């Protein structure tokens, strides 16, 4: 019911970018879907994946290969992983939540803007 | 000796053998006639070829009736060649080395009286070689016809009845062939064979004429002297005219043909000649003389009927690998549209049209397992009559090594590309569960046609009724109609349906423990109504059980229509008419 | 396959004369030989018979003294005597066939099958 | 895929008006759409779901209305506690996809 | 007069005839010799039969070249009868009459010629009787044959060709057949034709023989002359033989065959006895003589062919009435399956299937459509070089009153029974759109079965390859497979699937206005997601427009469709090797 | 959203009955699907059938061709049609509704008493 | 059709106890199953829907449990106020068939 | 469609005798004819030949005097005339024929037909 969101701030060209959500009042495997939504430098919106309850992960095909998502049940959280990071990508990054039934958006997250930088 | 002997005749299918006598002594007798007189129904008669019902004579092999065994000591060398093209002439008399001769000898004498055979035959040039087949060429029909000939002669026949050995040849071989008989003959030994439209080349080798027309016989004795009766009979022979077709325009009646003679006396056509001949001198010279007078085991011939099927399959391989290949690019293709599937709302209909193909398909694809006992008819009646072997082991020689081969492989093929390809259950029993449910849709389908088609003689018939039937089986499966709303008179007509019960054990494999929602947990309970987010969901929907016994059940009742379908083939084949 | 006659050209009238009625490639003796007479100027008639099981038999009319009948199948051929001087002179003598088994030769049909000699009478 | 377009990106309105904000799509969406509402520094809150009804904790001044392939959003009598930036986005398909912006100002 | 010549023939495909001469005189000319000889090849040379690019010879009609109409002023009588056996003799030879003729002269004189054509040739008993197809019998061989004889005798040819008019004939109504056209010729007529193994009875018929071997001529002049020119050879003609063949036997060189004869003396085979023949005196006088010297409108020839192609269509009522009986009863089983079609939740999967099955039955039904141009291959090709019509109304004509009357009714009978008893939606626009789309889909499975097998020689090659193409035309339908869910290098195919076309704009028309959820207004909206409760939900989810568009576009394609397939298979007719 | 019942209470055997509900709070063509429900004398119920928001009527395969379900939308009723009455269909006849998106029969109403008797 | 049974038509308890109801169906009716409550002259009001969840004015006591074909359904601390006729109700299929009767009777 | 020869027996040598080789069936314009001779004892030698075009030609041994040549095609058949002695005495004298056009006929091959006729000389 509640999400909060963490990771590194600023990374180096051409490499990896690792954020971590994590989940407070409600169990990641009990009943929604998990996402990642990042906006850009500007009033745009992008979503990136969501995970769901059971494990399957289902991604944006303009992330070709780049985007891997993965959870943790014991310590309730889950785990974005952006390979090959070009600095067009400096968004700031959400962990929203997938109810299903009504099919949007209910609870998200405080967010978190990562700078890619030499 | 082999003196044969026929008394009294009279055949009754319409009577169409009236009283027919002669003696058949050894050495080149043949019958002559129109095509439908009683020139093709004697020499049936003659052999024990036709049903005993009808036949009112009095035939005798040096004075003694025919024994029992009759068929299996004379041989008869059909018209039409039943040669399989497939093997080679050494080959093919090999098999039936094998199979009328007896166990008790070793090999050896097996293949040295072949040796025997091929050589005072003259096979020895293509001894090794193919007989061809339609798509791939051998011997020249004169060496096929040779070869014929030879498939009888291996249990060294007392006597030989040919049925029209110079049909379907040519000019140049007929007389290499009647030059062989006669010279067979010689060494002494009864041939009685029947003859259309011969030559003059040919005519003086015969020793006893016999003419037929529309059942009534007009001569008998000599060869030689027929020119002379019908010369004294007022018809005069003209110069550079064949003596055969100067005989047929008689029995026909041709008033454009010979002339007449001229006569010093001092019923239109038929009953007139028959009459004249009642009363000559060789009608009484004949009733004087008249009136004066298994072995192989079950398993040796199974194995050697299912190595022969083997043999044919291999050595022409345009129908197996034509399959296999268009199952190879059916899998890969299918493989190609239903790439990753998708638990989410489009996953059910993708997993339920991919299951519902397969199964269509391999249903579908027995259809053409009706040139099974169809292609082979003439050639099984051939062999069954003669005393090759018996309808049990035949019919487990062609099912070994024809049918099981050669349907269980499409089904390994089609699972194990389309299923990694597709990525329908990721465990290890449900690929075998797929597997075992292909290859029993595959053979309950096979079983079905050979149970439709097991004696008729074309395929035209067969196909048609067997895809109409194919047509309201698929009708009845689950996809195309929701199989609980059904009228409850029209409902039971589902139970006789081989692609609903692939089908349902497809799907009760594939839809068990799957969710279709994402984001929504309705394992606990569903929040919505009209909602299918669960695989279990859709099977209760379509009116499948979710027990394992709703999954065996299937196969249970798909390998009883297996067996109930064999019986039904095999006595199709066991009554047939062997006439 | 053919069936020819052999005679002679009589002079002085009274002799004996034979024909021969000789036919190859079909024996005679399945068959059953026929006699038979013609003039150029007169009508068709016959001289006799022979029967192919039993001995011979005559229905002529005014020929009925010395004309014997012997049938040889050794050299396949049957033949005619005369010796009578027989008025009647010059005649074709066709020579013709047919096969039956019962008795009363008369009541056969005889076809014939080539041309004939000629005699000759003075 | 459906690519989600606002043409008003940028609004200039008083206090107590009936604001329009028209947005349109490429596919049909059958009424499969959201509303969001962003505040300058904060994360979107969802306004509507189903383009038809409307979430707790908000005014009835809220309406969102439109069939087949554009939607509108209505605020009556506007006052000064609605600013911020309106996104309209597609939940029909897998890949999701966000509007523009129309950010509300006022004179 | 009307006396053919040809000098130096030389014809090339491997050069299959050599040096060959002749003249043939008004009478009865022959030509012999074995069947790879070039007994055949060369009456299809005499006659504009070949294509002039390998013949470099040179034929003169009375001492001239042949003029272009040749073809149309001389006879040619095939060799298999090509006589349709649906109409009668007196309409057979009226057609032709109404074709070959020219349109000033009335009926009147048309049918008063047509009377003299039957009278003369002895055709007046069997005269308004119709000749006899397979399933039902008519007139017999004989006088099958004397009709197609008399076909080309309409116009009074000067000469007339026939290619072994014996063959396929008994030893009795060859003669009459022969003595026929002997009696023909008696009044003067070239009349030129092959033999095959003909008889002493009817050999000295003959004016004119011409033997021919491998390409080379071996005699040429009186037929009466020719067996003392082979005794003079040293080759004696044993009695009783067929003087046929005995130079049959010559020819082939059996050294069984006829004897050598003795030899007063003070190249293998063939080369041998051709040069004989050139050093011979018929040779130099064959040499020196040697050396001495359209019509109906488009539209007269488009209703004649569509008149006999209905007469054919009714002459046999059972192509038509089987499908039409068919038709009804399956429209009739599927109204029983899917009576009372509801609106629940299992009402979309009843209308998804029963309007797929209905379309795919629709193509499947088009297969059978290749008997229109592949069993009237000879009859089209014989009358397209004798100078009935052209390719244009013959296509025409095999269109309008064969395929066009024979695929709507299906339409219709299916739609007339299976709406009202299913109800599907009460709507007077809708009946018609589902015909129409039914129509459609129908007429263009049937126009590329057209494409396809349009020129093809038999039916079991077009067949499979369009089973092969409909099934993956099939796969690409909308029901089997999700048409959102194929990859973008995959996702083209779809627009080659007429099945696609049709049930896309059948469920367009089917699913508007439609809810699946009792007490459930999603038309307003839908509170719950995953719930497919209203049937454009459906119909966007399948990837179909909801535009009146995205139904019409699908009937352009079909229609664009059309057109291509029928230019494809008239060009595939135009470009046909007519010789 | 209340429903309320009338009818008759006597009708003789071997003829037509004829009940009529009426909604009030709620319009019978908006929503819900409204049902009969019938309780024999004693402790059983019988689900006789229903009528949708757009005029689908759905009735149970036991009254083979005797209930008939006509709704007025200008009263706001739905009135039931039961024909070839016979004595032992004693029930008494209460006009429920149904949510359709939950399953469940959420309000009732009152229930009239039937008798059928000579 | 989908028949509903009941096994116990009549229970003998006291006041203060756990009642257990079990119901089971003919088919598998998958968590379509809801809990009516009937008191001896009124109308049968409905406690739970899905077979798990519990509908509003009614106390935290009701307990839905099961899972294919047998529903149960469970009463903690029996009170006085809680006697009637109980029913459990399939929506699965059209034909929609109640269960028997459970009515509840203090000693 | 034989082709038979006539010819005839001769008491005293010196005479004048003409044989005949006569054709049926077939003309033999068509043809060039060949007189062969052979006697009971002695080999096959020839006499001369006819050519179909220009007229005969002679290549004999010793037999070159009163031996003349005719071909009558009304008759269709060809003479051999014999006036001179002759020591040579009955011989068989067979004839062949075959069909050519050049000239020079001692190179053909002469493919001969049937038996001969037979001379007596004292």
């Amino acid at each position: 019911v509640q999400l909060q969101e963490s990771g590194p701030g600023l990374v180096k060209p051409s490499q990896s970018l690792s954020l971590t959500c994590t989940v407070t009042g409600f169990s990641i495997t009990s009943d929604y879907a998990w996402n990642w939504i990042r906006q850009f430098p500007g009033k745009k919106l992008e979503w990136m994946g969501y995970i769901n309850f059971d494990g399957g992960t289902t991604y944006n095909p303009s992330l070709r290969g780049r985007i891997s998502i993965t959870r943790d049940t014991s310590k309730n959280q889950f785990f974005l992983q952006l390979r090959s990071v070009t600095p067009e990508d400096t968004a700031t990054y959400y962990c929203a939540t997938f109810y299903g039934a009504k099919g949007t958006l209910d609870y998200w997250g405080q967010g978190t803007s990562v700078t890619v930088s030499s | 000796g082999a003196v044969l002997s026929f008394h009294n005749i009279c055949y009754r299918v319409k009577e169409i053998l009236s009283n027919i006598n002669g003696i058949m002594k050894p050495g080149l007798n043949a019958i002559l006639g129109p095509t439908g007189g009683g020139k093709s129904s004697l020499l049936d008669v003659l052999a024990a070829r036709k049903d005993p019902s009808g036949l009112s004579g009095d035939v005798l092999i040096n004075g003694a009736p025919r024994p029992a065994n009759f068929k299996c000591n004379s041989g008869y060398v059909v018209q039409d060649d039943v040669v399989m093209g497939t093997l080679t002439v050494r080959e093919n008399l090999q098999f039936s080395a094998a199979l009328r001769l007896a166990t008790t000898m070793t090999n050896h004498e097996k293949n040295e009286r072949i040796n025997r055979v091929i050589q005072e035959l003259g096979l020895d040039k293509v001894a090794d070689s193919k007989v061809g087949t339609q798509f791939i060429r051998g011997v020249s029909g004169g060496e096929r016809k040779r070869t014929s000939i030879g498939m009888e002669l291996i249990t060294d026949p007392s006597i030989l009845f040919l049925d029209e050995p110079t049909t379907g040849l040519d000019s140049s071989t007929a007389n290499a062939v009647l030059l062989l008989l006669k010279r067979m003959s010689k060494q002494g030994r009864t041939i009685i064979f029947s003859i259309h439209q011969p030559r003059y080349s040919i005519f003086k080798l015969f020793d006893s004429l016999t003419l037929l027309a529309s059942g009534r016989l007009m001569f008998h004795g000599p060869a030689q002297e027929a020119l002379g009766y019908f010369e004294s009979a007022g018809y005069h022979c003209e110069a550079y005219n064949n003596p055969a077709d100067f005989f047929l325009d008689i029995i026909n009646g041709d008033s454009t043909a010979v002339a007449l003679n001229r006569e010093e006396d001092f019923k239109p056509l038929i009953e007139k000649l028959a009459e004249i001949y009642v009363n000559s001198s060789f009608y009484k010279e004949t009733k004087a003389e008249l009136h004066q007078l298994y072995t192989t085991s079950f398993c040796h011939q199974l194995r050697w009927v299912s190595k022969r099927s083997f043999k044919n399959l291999l050595g022409n391989p345009q129908a197996s690998i034509a399959q296999i290949i268009v199952t190879v690019v059916l899998g890969l293709v299918i493989g190609a549209i239903y790439f990753g599937l998708k638990n989410d709302s489009t996953g059910i209909q993708n997993r339920a049209g991919v299951l519902f193909f397969l199964t269509t398909n391999q249903c579908f694809s027995s259809v053409s397992a009706v040139e099974l006992f169809v292609v082979e008819k003439k050639l099984f009646i051939h062999e069954y009559i003669s005393g090759y072997y018996r309808v049990s082991s035949y019919f487990l020689g062609k099912l070994l090594s024809d049918l099981l081969p050669m349907r269980m492989l499409p089904s390994i093929i089609f699972t194990c590309i389309v299923y990694f390809m597709l990525g329908l259950k990721p465990k290890a029993d449900a690929f075998f569960v797929m597997m075992f449910t292909l290859m029993m849709v595959a053979y309950s389908a096979s079983s079905m046609a050979l149970a439709i088609a097991a004696g008729q003689s074309v395929v035209s018939v067969a196909t048609l009724l067997m895809t109409i039937c194919f047509v309201f089986m698929m009708i009845f499966s689950g996809l195309l109609v929701n199989l609980t709303t059904i009228a409850s008179w029209l409902s039971w007509l589902q139970y006789f349906s081989i692609p609903r019960y692939g089908f349902t054990a497809l799907q009760h494999n594939e839809f068990l423990g799957q969710n279709f929602c994402p984001g929504l947990n309705a394992t606990g309970n569903n929040p919505c109504n009209y909602a299918t987010c669960t695989g279990e969901e859709y099977l209760v929907k379509q009116g499948i059980d979710l027990s394992p016994w709703g999954l065996w059940k299937n196969h249970v009742a798909l390998a009883c229509m297996i067996v109930i379908f064999l019986t039904i083939a095999y006595l199709k084949l066991l009554f047939l008419k062997k006439y | 396959v053919q069936l020819q006659e052999s005679g002679g050209g009589l002079v002085q009238p009274g002799g004996s004369l034979r024909l021969s009625c000789a036919a190859s490639g079909f024996t005679l003796g399945y068959y059953a030989v026929g006699w038979f007479r013609q003039a150029p100027g007169k009508e068709r008639e016959g001289v006799s018979c022979i029967s192919s099981s039993d001995g011979s038999t005559y229905y002529p009319d005014s020929v009925k003294g010395r004309f014997t009948i012997s049938r040889d199948n050794a050299k396949n051929t049957v033949y005619l005597q005369m010796n009578s001087l027989k008025p009647e002179d010059t005649a074709v003598y066709y020579c013709a066939t047919t096969v039956r088994i019962n008795n009363s030769c008369k009541e056969y049909q005889y076809h014939g099958w080539g041309q004939g000699t000629q005699v000759t009478v003075s | 895929d459906i690519v989600l377009t606002q043409s008003p990106s940028s609004f200039s309105v008083s206090l107590g008006d009936r604001v329009t904000i028209s947005c349109k799509a490429s596919g049909y969406i059958l009424n499969r759409l959201a509303w969001y509402q962003q505040k300058p520094g904060n994360a979107p809150r969802l306004l509507i779901s189903g383009a038809t009804s409307l979430e707790t904790g908000f005014p009835s001044r809220f309406s969102g209305t439109g069939s087949g392939k554009d939607y509108t959003l209505s605020i009556s009598s506007l006052q000064t506690e609605d600013v911020g930036t309106y996104y309209c986005q597609q939940y029909w398909s897998t890949p999701w996809t966000f509007g523009g912006g129309t950010k509300l100002e006022i004179r």
